[PDB]
């Protein structure tokens, strides 16, 4: 026996401020020059403050979209929790959060008119104005984002304890943010002692964890086999497709798996693979890969569009993960609730 | 030694004397525990305890330093006739600053 | 109709249960005892065992018994609460006082 929740009008999200500069262009080649220089620091630094103040408005609209995974719990009664929305507009419909790393700031930097050739250029404010450019083009420490809707599966490669640790994060930031009418979750697994805790959480039922392919295959492959191929979406496509969204995690190395794989899947559905086999990691473009520190790589994509930038491997994540009791204590706290 | 008598404190105040199972580990109390002192404070006519924006609960001892959420109320040196805090605890994660000079 | 908990049992075990949402507590706390003992020995734990004048029953985390007669619907229990099962000896009395004090002084006062 559940309460019941009524979700209000979302709070107001603080609202992230653009910025369109055009740099300092730098000085051309003795009392005198000192004073041309220290007036061109000085302009560099009211632009710093210009940054640093576009940057905190970022800052504060991740955070109060993507919280870190520990604090879900206590947040687990009120407005902000089963926030998301599916209708076009919202932007973070299938974003969840991965971890912490870089992204690039709002502000859009102007190119220094006149640039002086590069034997006419000064030493000083050369330097100064290449480094500013080189930092202040990243932001550190904001919350890395994987979209469901942009690719049909992320092999997860790694030792059990980090694989683990990841993919019930990201389950719970789901569970979290988004409600079970918009996001339903399925497992087959041979390890049901890891997914005992996987009881109590509202978005694992149905209209359900499975021990082997042969299993799911019979009843949840004859829904989920019903149709299509993988067809990237973004947000404003989000109002079109059906409201489910299912991810699926597979744990088993069953070879039955590559009917689904090589078909390219199915549109309303995402894979996961726990365990690393052939046949799902080899595709850089949906690798995430694990250094032991829990570091994890993949291929960049792009801040607005996730759309794939270069074809090298490069730092994504610093992984954040979950314990089998802190999963289960949050998801009892979540059992309590109902539409 | 199966159970063990503590005082516990509540916002603002409200000390309520409880017997606690003395080997579960704490986490796995202070959820319920905070429905309890919400419950008592509502019929005495107090206002209740309630979080603001991102962080967790903790139940803590009086000095204010949560206890390990994973250990057992034995396994931690809390016995009959102590005392403990329950309390909200704020996120601290934000954005990292840098200055190039 | 149903309701599930975390029933607690001996030296701090977690186990998960099924119970009614309508029946009230008395007629359940026997019944539930043997499901209980029947899984501790699995795990290899004792079942539950005490001596002297006394009872089992149900109780919130501060030793608090539940009220005997009524629904765990009419008491507030909802999924995914959790519940002790506990030896209530006929020595036992509860102290139901409680007093108001600055919650900032009495923290302070332990290294001012």
């Amino acid at each position: 026996m559940k309460r019941g929740f009524a979700r209000p009008t979302p709070e107001k999200p603080p609202v992230i401020k653009p910025e369109n500069i055009v740099l300092s262009t730098p000085l051309s080649i003795r009392p005198k020059l000192d004073a041309m220089r220290a007036q061109f620091m000085l302009m560099l630094d009211m632009l710093r403050e210009t940054a640093q103040e576009s940057a905190d408005s970022m800052d504060a609209n991740y955070r109060w979209f993507h919280p870190a995974p520990n604090t879900l719990a206590a947040a687990v009664g009120s407005p902000r929790m089963w926030e998301r929305k599916p209708d076009g507009k919202d932007l973070n419909f299938g974003v969840v959060r991965v971890g912490v790393g870089m992204t690039r700031p709002e502000v859009t930097w102007g190119e220094p008119q006149n640039m002086p050739t590069d034997i006419e250029l000064e030493p000083v404010t050369g330097k100064a104005l290449q480094e500013f450019g080189r930092y202040q083009s990243v932001v550190y420490n904001l919350p890395k984002m994987v979209s469901l809707l942009v690719e049909p599966w992320y092999a997860l490669v790694g030792e059990r304890e980090q694989v683990l640790g990841l993919m019930r994060a990201i389950i719970c930031q789901l569970a979290f943010s988004h409600g079970p009418d918009h996001v339903q979750m399925i497992v087959v697994s041979s390890d049901l002692d890891q997914w005992d805790w996987v009881k109590w959480l509202p978005h694992f039922g149905d209209s359900m964890v499975y021990t082997s392919v042969r299993e799911f295959a019979a009843e949840q492959a004859e829904l989920f086999a019903g149709r299509g191929s993988f067809t990237p979406r973004h947000a404003s496509s989000s109002a079109q497709t059906p409201t489910p969204h299912t991810v699926i995690i597979a744990d088993v190395d069953d070879p039955q798996w590559e009917y689904v794989i090589s078909a390219e899947g199915v549109d309303g559905v995402t894979f996961f693979d726990l365990t690393g086999s052939s046949m799902w990691t080899d595709i850089p473009e949906r690798k995430l890969q694990f250094d032991k520190t829990g570091v994890i790589e993949a291929l960049p994509r792009d801040r607005d569009t996730w759309m794939v930038i270069d074809d090298k491997a490069w730092f994504f994540a610093l992984t954040d993960q979950v314990s089998i009791a802190e999963a289960e204590e949050f998801a009892q706290k979540l059992a309590q609730w109902r539409l | 030694p199966q159970a063990v008598v503590v005082g516990v404190m509540a916002g603002e105040g409200v000390q309520i004397g409880v017997l606690l199972d003395a080997n579960a580990p704490v986490s796995v109390m202070t959820d319920p525990l905070l429905k309890v002192v919400n419950s008592r404070l509502r019929e005495l006519g107090e206002a209740p305890l309630e979080a603001t924006g991102r962080g967790r609960w903790a139940l803590c001892l009086v000095d204010g330093a949560p206890l390990r959420a994973t250990q057992s109320l034995t396994e931690q040196d809390v016995y009959d006739g102590d005392r403990l805090w329950i309390r909200f605890i704020a996120d601290t994660e934000r954005r990292s600053q840098v200055i190039e000079h």
